[PDB]
């Protein structure tokens, strides 16, 4: 019977009420541009590192691969490090881990260049097999 | 800092959790297609190449082992020649494909080649050339090394 | 006797501890229309009236009946049934949406995200409402071709893995392509503010050019092309042309 | 209301709108603009509404293609109505057509354009320049082949600014009446089973048509006459329901509409002898004659062994002679629909077509201000306090005996807006929201419960299919007094089988078995009232053709001169609106008749148009 309760409006997005104090200016535009421009600039740098080896290419690969992969994994991490599925703090801990990944990647590459054969050399040596 | 809709969207997802509603299947049910299989590959490769560089980089530093003994170890295993060029091809393909496909996806970011034929040409092309180049780079030295095993000179 | 078999995703929220499940249904193709909606209605009418789906038009214009048929996101009402009866066509809801019941997915985020692009004409110089037609040339209106046709069925967004993982923050192809549809509307004065709304790293930029959206679209449309077009505009690689000027006689 | 329990939720709104088609959203925009706390109740997401499926165009004398007058549009509207139409409502419509359509463009509606940058217009069926004297008119403003789709999406979008609050997928059960006065609507929320009572000062009924009453139609599955069932159950008699528009070119196998615009760009109909037969049935207008004429011409050609296809039981709309450039630019929607459903390349082949139930001139009666009315001989028109109605569900009556192509989308916006204008001006902030009666809506719940748990041995889908087959057979393009009478018999039987109803799904949550049976209830009311009104009209007018009463029966015989005749009394002639009043419990239907409003709103602005012999 109609002895029941007063109800509220269904949940609905008011796109004008959202405009009442939506200042934030945070263009990810330029960053998206460099990420792509940097990858475009790495197109020649792959065949280059095939034909010309050494300790200076080893350094250019390491600087370039580090900075590229840094952006790369940050993106993958944001697709699979979702607060919905992992909860808030663990998703921030996965985010932080992205930076650990970048910084450890470089450390381990510089080490391999300096105190071992180097990237371009290590490739030859598996190719010689 | 989220947009107002992104705040709204979050609450939505929470409301949905509250209602104990299932999520409709996706990966397990969606048709494999040249679209998302190749972007699937672009992510796999990019990540496996990262992973290798990190494991490889940090591994050979944290272990007392060096690269030269590691190369010597598997040589000492005296494994068949064809199988060794397969491992080389697997190493080379990810580099060839991801690089090639990377320019394809940059084209997509610029709205180039996004019609369905183009999509499917660039997919076969980029996938085809990658395989081609990886074969060339694995088989060219082995043709140059069998040119010394038996040879005119 | 040409008996086709359909596997249809089921879910009943009324039932306690209820789980989703696949249900097979046999259909005599010689007493049933040609499109998969016709099987769904037949099954509801003759076999099982608990079978639940959205539908309205018969001609693939309303968008009500989007769902996953034989792996792909399409419309039941214009999806030809697979004659080959040694196969069993599978029928699931739109991927990765919370479901209300059977093949009926909760659709209100999709609609909210649609609200957020402010899908309506805006003018910096206030116009007098009923009085006259705003000028727009043919070519300028033909930039709307391929854009205004969208029926808001959500096949494309529900096919997009980027959108599966981040519905709450990535806007997805259906909404983005509409966002673009007001951006290139010569008559609309608010390109700047519309682009501002999707400046952040997720809104538009989470489009990882997977291209599923443009493959699956049952109206043969191209969200992916609009999204690339949006990214250019966001990065300032391109800008919207200024509206052709309205002649003095007009 | 016994065998189960129901959660009930109360809301207080200024005005509740039932429907979000072209009309409902237009009203919503007007109200929210003007400050009102407006709710929009709709059984489907607004975009899915049938308006979205409209194709050909919307009529306005913009004179973008050649000079025009709205008074020419007024004429064609009235003539098309076969003088059953109310000229004051047709006046309001056509006067306001240029503004309304321009408003649409101003809302962002992406109309096709001409090289001068104005709104493109096509020719359409049953319109003319200079009062039937001049040539074939070009008033039909379009967005190619998808004019409705665009209009609705334009409107829906623009409604997200009026802060109008949407209750989506809420099935309306009944108007809440309090001593002859509507104080709101009660409804079932499909998502969560809850029953909702909306307290409102005004209620607008904008629910669309009842085309699913027939076996074959162009209408949506959702076109189940719910709004007129609402009005019936509220003790409101419905108007002109026997006037069912058969659109000439629906696809033969399926029902899918092919737009009149395809004829308006130079397409034509073709029989088996390879004749463009419309030059015989209509020498002046040909394949752009009025819908009721062309659909008959077709129906005869079948009857007389000139039908096409294996069974020789339909005809060809032939577009292939037109250039691909035009075919693609003006008719891309039907190109693809012909392809998908009839396996036809329209550039190379013809489309199999056949007269198909399409539009409903009849509905809830209103005055020219869109206010629902009751009628007696003694009292005359008497408004129902609080209730407005517009769109296809209504009968103003702007189409009378036959709707003119591209007048419905127009009708929906003009009077949709007109609702908001008329409420702004009659509603004042002094009058507060109606507190409900005690018990209000209790019966609608009782009905729900009974239908939800329905026991019987006749399933809801079966009883719907016989209703549809009956209607098709006994109330089609041509009708005879005995087939009708037998049809009325069989139909009043099917109204009994409602008591032997069988539903199966027992859930409250998104139960479409339940709702599709509430739709079957609502359809039976509409259909029953349709056929007995049809049985009783011993004349032929507009879409209602009687083989046994071929003539149009007016107060005078307008085939011969006027001076020297005796006006037949109301009771003898038929130029009068049918009013069907049904007891919803018993199913019994009475009749009555209400005069046609011949006068315009303002004779100073435009004269009325006396009846003549309708020829195209
Ligand atoms: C294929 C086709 C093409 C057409 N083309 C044209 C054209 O080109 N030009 C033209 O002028 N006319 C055309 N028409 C006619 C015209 O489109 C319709 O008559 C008009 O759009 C009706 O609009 P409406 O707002 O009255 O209701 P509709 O658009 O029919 O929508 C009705 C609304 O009411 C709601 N509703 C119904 N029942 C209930 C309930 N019980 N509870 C809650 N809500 C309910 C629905 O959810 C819906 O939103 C066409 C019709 C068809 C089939
Ligand atoms: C040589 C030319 C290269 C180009 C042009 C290139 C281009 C790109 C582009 C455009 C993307 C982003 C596409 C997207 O968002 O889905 C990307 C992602 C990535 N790249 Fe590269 N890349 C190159 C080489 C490399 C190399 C050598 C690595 C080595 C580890 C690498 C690792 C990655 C990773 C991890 C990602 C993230 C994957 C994803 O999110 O899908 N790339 N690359
Ligand atoms: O869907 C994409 N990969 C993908 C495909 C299949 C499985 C997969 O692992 C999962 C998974 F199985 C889960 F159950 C998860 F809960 C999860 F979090 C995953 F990550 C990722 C994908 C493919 C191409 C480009 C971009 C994507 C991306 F990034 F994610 F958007
Ligand atoms: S784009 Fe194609 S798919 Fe995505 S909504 Fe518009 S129509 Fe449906
Ligand atoms: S499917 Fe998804 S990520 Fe971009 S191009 Fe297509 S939207
Ligand atoms: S039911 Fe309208 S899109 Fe299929």
């Amino acid at each position: 019977t109609s002895a029941a309760v007063t109800g509220a409006a269904p949940p609905q997005f008011d796109p004008i009420a959202a405009e009442k104090g939506f200042k934030p200016l945070h263009s990810h535009g330029t960053l998206f541009k460099i990420e792509r421009y940097f990858a475009a600039a790495m197109v020649p740098l792959i065949p280059a590192a095939y034909f010309i080896h050494g300790r200076e290419m080893d350094l250019c690969l390491a600087l370039a691969l580090t900075l590229h992969v840094h952006w790369g994994v940050w993106g993958v991490v944001n697709d699979y490090g979702r607060p919905f599925v992992l909860g808030d703090t663990l998703a921030a801990a996965v985010r932080v881990g992205a930076y650990i990944f970048t910084a450890c990647l470089l450390a381990g590459l510089l080490y391999f260049n300096e105190h071992d054969v180097g990237l371009t050399r290590a490739f030859e040596m598996v190719w010689e097999l | 800092e989220k947009t107002p809709i992104q705040v709204w969207g979050w609450d939505y997802l929470m409301r949905q959790r509250a209602l104990k509603r299932p999520i409709a299947p996706h990966l397990t049910i969606y048709k494999p297609q040249m679209t998302w299989m190749v972007s699937g590959l672009h992510r796999v490769t990019g990540c496996a190449m990262a992973g290798t560089l990190l494991i490889g980089g940090v591994g050979f530093s944290v272990l007392p082992l060096d690269f030269t003994t590691f190369v010597e170890f598997i040589r000492g295993l005296g494994i068949p020649w064809v199988i060794l060029d397969t491992f080389k091809f697997i190493i080379a393909f990810p580099i060839a494909f991801h690089t090639l496909n990377g320019i394809r996806f940059i084209g997509f970011d610029m709205a180039k080649g996004t019609d369905i034929p183009s999509i499917y040409r660039g997919a076969y092309l980029v996938l085809g050339l990658a395989a081609l180049i990886s074969l060339a780079v694995v088989v060219y030295p082995r043709w140059e090394r069998h040119k010394k095993a038996t040879l005119p000179t | 006797k040409r008996i086709k078999t359909f596997e249809i995703y089921r879910f009943n929220p009324e039932e306690p501890g209820a789980k989703p499940k696949l249900q097979k249904f046999d259909v005599d193709l010689d007493k049933c229309g040609t499109m998969v909606l016709d099987a769904l209605i037949k099954i509801k009418n003759e076999v099982d009236p608990t079978l639940t789906f959205r539908r309205s038009c018969r001609e693939g214009i309303c968008g009500s009946c989007a769902m996953n048929i034989a792996g792909e996101n399409t419309l039941a009402c214009i999806c030809n049934i697979d004659q080959n009866t040694s196969k069993t066509t599978k029928i699931y809801p739109l991927p990765h949406m919370f479901v209300i019941k059977d093949l009926v997915p909760d659709m209100n985020l999709f609609y909210a995200q649609y609200a957020s692009i402010q899908p309506w004409l805006q003018k910096k110089t206030k116009i007098n409402l009923g009085e006259k037609q705003q000028y727009q040339s043919i070519k300028e209106q033909e930039k709307l071709d391929g854009l205004y046709e969208c029926i808001l069925c959500a096949c494309c967004s529900a096919s997009c893995p980027s959108y599966w993982w981040n519905a709450d923050k990535y806007l997805g192809p259906a909404v983005l392509m509409q966002a673009y549809r007001w951006i290139i509307d010569s008559r609309d004065d608010s390109a700047a503010e519309r682009l501002a709304r999707m400046q952040d790293g997720f809104s538009a930029f989470k489009c990882h050019t997977i291209m599923n959206c443009t493959k699956t679209c049952p109206k043969h449309l191209n969200p992916a092309r609009a999204i690339g077009e949006i990214k250019m505009l966001l990065t300032k690689m391109k800008t919207k042309p200024a509206p052709l000027p309205t002649p003095a006689n007009f | 209301s016994n065998i189960a329990q129901y959660k009930v939720i109360d809301h207080a709104y200024d005005v509740v709108i039932i429907g979000a088609g072209g009309a409902g959203l237009r009203a919503a925009m007007g109200l929210g603009e003007a400050g009102f706390k407006t709710a929009v109740v709709t059984k489907m997401f607004p975009t899915r509404s049938h308006t979205t499926a409209a194709q050909g165009g919307i009529n306005a004398a913009l004179g973008s293609m050649n000079p025009d007058d709205w008074k020419w549009h007024f004429y064609d509207t009235v003539k098309g109505s076969d003088w059953l139409g109310d000229q004051n409502a047709m006046h309001y419509l056509t006067r306001n057509a240029v503004e309304a359509v321009t408003e649409l463009e101003n809302f962002g509606m992406p109309f096709s354009r001409t090289p001068e940058g104005k709104i493109y217009q096509r020719s359409f069926g049953g319109q003319s320049n200079n009062y039937g004297k001049g040539g074939v008119a070009k008033r039909t403003c379009c967005v190619a082949d998808r004019t409705g789709h665009s209009m609705l999406h334009t409107l829906y979008g623009n409604s997200l600014r009026c802060h109008c609050t949407f209750f989506i997928e809420y099935f309306a059960l009944d108007l809440l009446m309090d001593k002859g006065r509507c104080v709101g609507v009660i409804a079932l929320c499909l998502e969560d089973g809850t029953i909702h009572r909306f307290r409102s000062k005004r209620t607008i009924v904008a629910t669309g048509g009842y085309g699913r009453a027939y076996f074959s139609c162009t209408t949506a599955h959702m076109n189940t006459g719910d709004g007129t069932a609402l009005a019936t159950r509220a003790g409101i008699a419905l108007e002109d329901l026997e006037f069912i528009q058969f659109h000439p070119t629906g696809i033969y196998g399926v029902g899918c509409l092919i737009t009149e615009g395809s004829r308006g760009e130079g397409g034509f109909l073709v029989n088996s002898e390879g004749e463009r037969f419309m030059e015989r049935y209509a020498p002046k207008a040909k394949d752009l004659a009025s819908r009721d004429v062309v659909s008959r011409a077709e129906t005869i050609e079948i009857m007389e062994g000139r039908g096409v296809g294996p069974e020789k039981d339909h005809i060809y709309l032939q577009l292939h002679h037109l250039p691909a450039e035009q075919l693609h630019q003006r008719l891309p929607g039907i190109s693809e629909t012909a392809k998908i459903f009839a396996g036809v390349d329209v550039t190379k082949e013809p489309i199999p077509v056949i007269p198909t139930v399409h539009y409903n001139m009849g509905g809830i009666p209103t005055n020219y201000k869109a206010q629902v009315i009751k009628y007696t001989k003694e009292g005359g028109d008497k408004i129902v306090p609080g209730l407005y109605a517009c769109g296809e569900c209504a009968c103003h009556s702007v189409h009378g005996a036959n709707r003119l192509g591209a007048n419905s989308l127009l009708d929906a916006v003009v009077f949709g807006r007109a609702c908001s204008i008329n409420i702004k001006e009659e509603l004042k902030p002094d009058e507060k929201i109606p507190e409900l009666p005690e018990g209000a809506g209790e019966e609608s719940i009782a009905n729900l419960d009974a239908v939800r748990y329905a026991n019987g041995d006749v399933p809801t889908a079966e009883l719907r299919l016989t209703m549809q087959k009956t209607m098709q057979k006994h109330a089609g393009v041509f009708r005879r007094g005995d087939i009708l009478a037998e049809g009325v018999k069989k139909m009043m039987d099917l109204f009994k089988e409602l008591k032997r109803l069988k539903t199966t799904d027992r859930s409250l949550i998104w139960n479409s078995d339940l709702t599709e049976s509430l739709e079957l209830q609502n359809l039976m009311l509409n259909a029953t009232q349709t056929i007995v009104a049809a049985e009783n009209r011993k004349e032929s007018r507009g879409a209602h053709a009687r083989d046994d009463f071929p003539k149009r029966e007016d107060e005078y015989d307008y085939s011969k001169p006027i001076e020297g005749q005796t006006k037949r009394p109301f009771e003898k002639h038929w130029r009068k609106h049918t009013l069907t009043k049904q007891d919803p419990r018993t199913g019994h239907i009475t009749l009555d008749y209400r005069p046609v409003i011949d006068k315009t709103l303002d004779p100073a602005e435009v004269d009325w148009i006396p009846p003549i012999i309708r020829s195209y």
